[PDB]
């Protein structure tokens, strides 16, 4: 049911995707140990994600949240990197994409800082790292995140020692 | 895969100590995110 359909890099989408991308790459506090070292990425590719199905799924549910919260789907845009990525841009996310073990309970996780959502490309904590060289900073494979369009509706607010 | 809490679509980590993070966020449905762009990079090493 997915079709992709590539963007051109002079293509207003594009571009802005790509400021997204590069814009909210942080310093994070391993030192690069899961997802390598870098303060900016080289962007490849950028494909449009078209599922007929899964996105009427995502509306409807939209729908539901919003009539819960003051007419306020409170949707953001945000990033999502994981080994399962081409799972889930044919069959949409599950509880086979929840990482069990997270911070805030078994859910599905997103970030604001694009740099997060690399170092679970390669699996939790970078896992081995890249398939071919077993390096969680391979300059040389190409990665694969998700930007991906999220209903919050009422979120809950949860300090973190992070 | 948990509940929300009660009353609540989702849960927003704040992060209190490191001043230049970003929040994080969890959704408890799949429904609740559509995978709308897929973005395919190399990481770069620095100069
Ligand atoms: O983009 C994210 C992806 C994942 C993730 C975690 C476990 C999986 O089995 C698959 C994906 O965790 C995260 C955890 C975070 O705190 C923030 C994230 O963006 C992510
Ligand atoms: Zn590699």
């Amino acid at each position: 049911g997915t079709i992709l359909i590539d963007l051109s890099p002079d293509d207003k989408e594009f571009q802005s995707v790509e400021e997204e991308m590069q814009s909210t790459v942080r310093e994070h506090r391993d030192g690069g140990h899961a997802g390598g070292i870098f303060n900016r990425y080289n962007i490849l590719k950028i494909q449009k994600v078209c599922n007929k199905k899964l996105w009427e799924r995502y509306t409807h549910r939209r729908k539901e949240v919003s009539e819960e919260n003051h007419n306020h789907a409170n949707e953001r845009m945000l990033f999502h990197g994981s080994p399962f990525v081409n799972a889930i841009i044919h069959k949409g996310f599950d509880e086979r994409h929840a990482y069990i073990g997270g911070m805030f309970g078994a859910g599905i996780y997103f970030a604001e800082n694009s740099s997060k959502s690399n170092q679970y490309v390669y699996g939790i904590g970078g896992g081995t790292g890249c398939p071919v060289h077993k390096d969680r900073s391979c300059y040389i494979c190409h990665r694969q995140l998700l930007f991906c369009r999220v209903t919050l509706g009422k979120s809950f607010l949860q300090f973190s020692a992070m | 895969m948990a509940h929300s809490p009660p009353g609540h679509h989702s849960v927003t980590g704040r992060p209190s100590v490191n001043g230049l993070a970003l929040a994080e966020y969890v959704i408890y449905r799949g429904e609740q995110a559509y995978p709308e762009y897929l973005i395919t990079y190399q990481i770069m090493r620095p100069e």
